[PDB]
């Protein structure tokens, strides 16, 4: 970026962090694998 | 929970089960959460070193294109006796559904974003002239030019961008410019303290206007001019996902729903008819 | 262990016996506004006990042609005990709510509710381009209903709101759903009159039946403001 | 000066180019970043979240009664209950889901699906149903005998209300493509098929017809690639208010 | 050479653009530097001088009558004795100011006002006022018991001349803009009101009808942002020698 | 800067040094805070 | 900026030109390479396999006919069995070879060839042959006394099958040229010719008239320089379909 | 390459591996020189 401002910059396709546990189990208490939910 | 991810899961492979007390294909869709049945925990599974990339998918790959936001055509010609070799853009996303259905994919988006204007023009034959254009920044509800001529386009201030039409597509990259945090793509509320305002339209959420003439006075022949401005969004930091659009729009200053006259995408009827629910469309008939 | 629960705030309390675990929206918990996102100045006034408590609603009748009803906050309790008094008295406030939905049956008895906290739920009018009205979005204590519950009354669809924070009332398994909404906004604070955060959304995907005695089958909803803060004192409005 | 020479490709406009650009206000100081609750990254942490499936597309069935499957106390044995064409990528039950509508902006896709039913009769109702995965080949199985032969799980209704049938990624090629053609080798994903084990019973008491909602997502080993447009939204005209903002 | 290709922008005069460019004068030796007085780096500097709000912007007031509010010994109590619109970004009594002016030059905004106003009866007039700031939602308080419920000072005349009412920073959203609508809720401010707290009160010899001049100015937690063209200024025709210039 | 001029290079944006002092306090005696300016 | 000059070329669009571009999708992820069988890295490798030579190109003999030189029990002595153009860059029984069709994109060439023949005849049929390779210079040889003054194999048949006649790289020049005259010094490559060193000698329930096939290859010692279009494919209408791929 | 995909690239016109005889030899057993094949 030869620009003076930072947000003249290119993409930044480099975030390759996750957290889908956000959206798929977003329950106070975690659910273990094989053991009934409920 | 967080962690990096760059390619799909790999599979471990599995073997035969029967435990008491232990039933992975068994939820509960009441808790909220989805189903975190594994393969390995379904059926047998072999090892598989899975190698596939998830780059494509990144957020910033998928609204990171330059979509069309706005096309403007107008006669470049003595006005003597409409846009009078000019024109004025209130700055929105909501006019093309392309681009505005996938921007409602979220809740709250925070971005840049790169402008390329492109610009076209026909006559109302003896060739087509390379004229001069001037594109102003003008903010929100902010004095914009009522003439071609007139003294507003000093631009003492507000930022211009002259370019001619045998150059490349002009372009430039307005910040992320919101009063808050990122913009609100969705708004729950009413932008004023009296009752009668719009509803669903928060001011902090439109970028500006957009001024447009043709910097040279009129030719002894009439054109046609079209104007057609493009939007990247970059650095983009996105929140809360939202179920898809799925009913055709109907203005750009809200949700309003009718539907299509018949399915698929009718208010009654998402998904096209199949004869029954037994019926298989497709089917293979070998 | 993960059906029963007790939740317990200011001087409230619920408990329930045939819960489903809870939601966390996003994961998140509410908490105060730290003082490297806070905007305006003045000291806030933070009433704890007097606003951080459960509020329970009118409720609604479940019948058999129901299309599902909807509150909005904090619309819905601008106007019910301190917590609406701080609301008028204040221009800026803040908060995470915890809420929860009951509705109890017989074992004779089917139903599922979908229980979702929408945020930002931007209305859309019907066949028509003229947008909502006032009154069509803001219904206080009483709340509203949806019209499309199909498309969530906003052109959408609600096969695709399980996005958001949500849980189901699923008559032969549970009698209550249970969601902390942390405060959902891109400004720190906000002017309660004029915007709210979340949507809570209560349809029935599939309806209420049974072949034993017919009764009245009530939705009751029961809502705690979390870690209120207000900010902008003056009259009230 | 630099000695230099134009390429092919100088002075054209890419809407997929990566590049800078002249930033429109120097010295502009964008608003600080707050935190938000939900954001997300990839696409991909989206389509994980399960969805509800349409299958009961069929006429005569309105709005929310199209997502959701009714089964009956049955008089003979084995009966089939329904069925679901799998083609996330053309119209169908699992289209408008969180991952048919993201997958329907690429071309290619690759992973298992899950997808869970959540069984809605009333407590005192009973029974077992058999869903079964067809890898493709052949015709839609209409018999449990030979349904039964591919891909299944045994549900049982009881304390735990949903069942999840695992439709894993079983393919010759890397990735399914979507190309308009649903018989394709490149496409067809197979069938998915639900019969009655044993049956649903119930009692006087309580309904004899029950409800199902059919669920729909992708699990973490999926992969999306070869971005398009759309095909589920479309516009003729100029929408209502766009020629108004230029008033 | 180089093998290069153009980008779209290229050949484009965009006015807030930052490059080097040709100097006209090669080996040309600018003028020593020299120490001057007062100079001026941030125009957030400048905004912090406090000036003269016009109050009295009425009918029938001329020319400096406008920049100064008068007060009259009263013969009821609690009496309401003028208030002041706030939006530093519309036409009213702030427009004119070094930190309206400025300020107009911009958008956006963020930070603590300050009114200061001095008493300019005689020495030997008493009083006490009350200035409160009511932050935004309603209509503007025209009662004592209502105004008094917000942010106040209750002034008492002195030796010290002058009271300051700090008008803190209180917004939910970290800018407040300008879009023409006063009544937006990211633009307006609230509302000023003045009363008397007791009452003017003067002897016989000296006026029973004094001034007050108001002023303000920007703390040093102001913020200024989104540069625009001034509404403050503008033209129809060429200035007169403009032309001449060309002769 | 390829000229060989200093007067032709870009901008200076990066002067962030103020004294709002000169021209809000330019009292001779300065002025403590909380006591009586008089 | 940077200042710069375009130089002659600029803007030109070379089909040979070797310069990165603009990538259509951005972060697409390719499909994982796998091992494949049958990898080839260099069009050399290709040549060097041995094919076919059409050496009975006559009329009256059709298809696989042409592909194979019968010989017979001969009643005369030191017969000539037949002869082998040898330039691999013009039509003739080494034209449509692997090492010719490849050899055929090009236009210079350098190496040893190889001629390998096997020998179809029954197990009792005996014989031998001379296989001759004659610089060029001259006329070709049509008596075995001058062509056995050349490079020569005598080849007894056998339980090993297949005689191989080396046509060594004998050039004065590095590389010879097609240039479409075949007697140009830097084309024409000599002669091969093949008589009958003794005689082909079978018994009464021998078939009397055997078969050769003759092959053709590059040694490892080849090279081949300056890509053309081949002269081996044309067309002069759209293909069938062609037209189609627009509708 | 100052494209941030690699498959942007310029060509790559330096692999000089080769292994002609997985065409001209994929016999099983090695044929040494000058001794008869069969
Ligand atoms: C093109 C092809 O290969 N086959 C055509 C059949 O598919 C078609 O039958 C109809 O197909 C419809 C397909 O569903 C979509 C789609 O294209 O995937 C669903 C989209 O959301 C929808 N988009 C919008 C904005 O509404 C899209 C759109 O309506 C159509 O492209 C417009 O025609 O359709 C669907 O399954 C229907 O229920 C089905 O009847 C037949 C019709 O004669 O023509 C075939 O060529």
């Amino acid at each position: 970026n030869f620009y003076k401002d930072s947000y003249a910059a290119s993409a930044s396709k480099q975030d390759f962090s996750q957290d889908p546990s956000k959206f798929t189990e977003p329950v106070v208490e975690g659910l273990k694998a094989g053991a009934p939910v409920l | 929970v967080e962690s990096i991810i760059k390619t799909a899961t790999d599979t471990v492979k599995s073997e035969i089960n029967a435990e008491l007390g232990v039933v992975p294909s068994l939820n509960a869709v009441e808790t909220g959460a989805t189903s975190n049945t594994e393969p390995e925990e379904a059926i047998q599974t072999r090892t598989v070193i899975n190698q596939h990339g998830v780059s494509e998918t990144l957020v910033e790959n998928f609204l990171g294109r330059a979509a069309l936001v706005s096309k403007k055509s107008f006669e470049y010609k003595n006005h003597a006796s409409t846009h009078k070799n000019f024109f004025k853009w209130t700055i929105n996303t909501k006019s093309f559904v392309q681009l505005r259905r996938k921007l409602e994919l979220f809740t709250y988006l925070r971005f840049d974003a790169e402008i390329t204007i492109l610009t076209t023009v026909a006559v109302n034959y003896m060739g087509l002239p390379d004229l001069t254009l001037q594109a102003m920044f003008v903010p929100t509800g902010a004095l914009t030019p009522k003439e071609q001529d007139s003294f507003h386009w000093q631009s003492g201030s507000n930022a211009s961008v002259f370019f001619k039409i045998s150059d490349p597509p002009a372009r430039m990259t307005i910040p992320f410019m919101c009063i808050n945090s990122a913009y609100s793509v969705f708004y729950d509320g009413f932008a004023g303290f009296e009752k009668n305002g719009l509803y669903g339209i928060n001011p902090a959420d439109t970028i500006g206007n957009l001024c447009v003439r043709i910097v040279n006075e009129h030719q002894p022949v009439g054109f046609t001019v079209t104007v057609r401005v493009y939007m990247k969004p970059k650095h983009i930091k996105a929140w809360a996902p939202r179920p898809p659009r799925t009913m055709p729009y109907m203005s750009i200053a809200n949700a309003n729903y009718k539907g299509r006259d018949t399915a698929p995408n009718t208010l009654n009827a998402i998904i096209g008819n199949r004869a029954s629910v037994t019926t298989m469309p497709h089917n293979i008939v070998t | 262990s993960d059906r029963v629960l007790q939740l317990k705030l200011g001087n409230s309390a619920i408990v329930t016996q045939e819960a489903a675990n809870y939601c966390c929206a996003y994961g998140e918990w509410p908490n105060y506004l730290p003082d490297h996102e806070a905007v305006a100045i003045d000291k806030p006034t933070q009433p704890e006990t007097s606003t951080d408590r459960f509020y329970t609603l009118r409720s609604v009748k479940w019948e058999s042609n129901s299309t599902g009803w909807w509150w909005k906050l904090p619309d819905a309790l601008n106007n019910i005990g301190m917590f609406g008094q701080n609301v008028q008295y204040h221009y800026l406030y803040r908060s995470g709510f915890l809420i929860h939905v009951q509705c109890n049956a017989t074992k004779f008895h089917q139903g599922a509710l979908l229980v979702v906290a929408i945020p930002e739920h931007q209305r859309g009018a019907h066949d028509t381009t003229t947008s909502p009205g006032f009154n069509d979005i803001m219904k206080g204590e009483r709340g509203g209903t949806f019209n499309h519950p199909y498309v969530l009354d906003d052109g959408t669809s609600i096969a695709c709101a399980t996005i958001f924070p949500h849980q189901w009332i699923n008559l032969r398994t549970n009698n209550s759903a249970t969601i902390v909404l942390p405060w959902m906004n891109v400004a720190p604070m906000d002017f309660p009159l004029r915007h709210n955060q979340w949507t809570l959304a209560v349809i029935p995907v599939v309806p209420l039946g049974t072949r034993t005695m017919s009764s009245v089958v009530p939705i009751t909803v029961s809502i705690a403001p979390m870690c209120c803060e207000f900010n902008g004192l003056r009259h009230a409005i | 000066g630099v000695p230099t020479y134009l390429l092919p490709g100088s002075g054209q406009f890419l809407t997929t180019d990566d590049h800078s650009s002249a930033p429109v206000l120097p010295c502009f100081n964008p608003t600080p970043e707050m935190h938000i609750p939900g954001q997300i990254r990839n696409m991909l942490e989206m389509i994980q979240v399960e969805s509800m499936m349409e299958i009961n597309n069929t006429d005569g069935a309105n709005g929310m009664e199209r997502l959701r499957v009714d089964i009956s106390v049955q008089a003979d044995l084995d009966q089939l209950l329904f069925n679901i064409p799998l083609d996330i990528q053309l119209d169908g039950p699992l289209r408008n889901t969180l991952v048919g509508n993201i997958s329907r902006y690429y071309t290619h896709w690759s992973g298992s699906l899950e997808m869970t039913f959540m069984f809605c009769g009333s407590f005192m109702a009973t029974g077992k149903l058999i869903l079964c995965y067809t890898p493709p080949g052949g015709s839609c199985p209409t018999t449990r005998e030979t349904a039964m032969l591919g891909t299944h799980i045994v549900w049982d209704f009881g304390l735990q209300s949903s069942i999840t049938l695992i439709i894993p990624w079983i393919s010759g090629s890397h990735y399914r493509m979507f190309n308009s053609d649903a018989k394709s080798t490149n496409a067809n994903v197979g069938y998915v098929t639900c019969f009655m084990q044993t049956n649903l019973i119930v009692p006087s008491e309580s309904s004899d017809t029950c409800s199902l909602i059919g669920f729909i997502a992708a699990k973490d080993d999926f992969s999306l690639r070869l971005m398009r447009d759309s095909p589920d939204i479309g516009q003729s005209n100029h929408l209502h208010g766009a020629e108004a903002a230029y008033q």
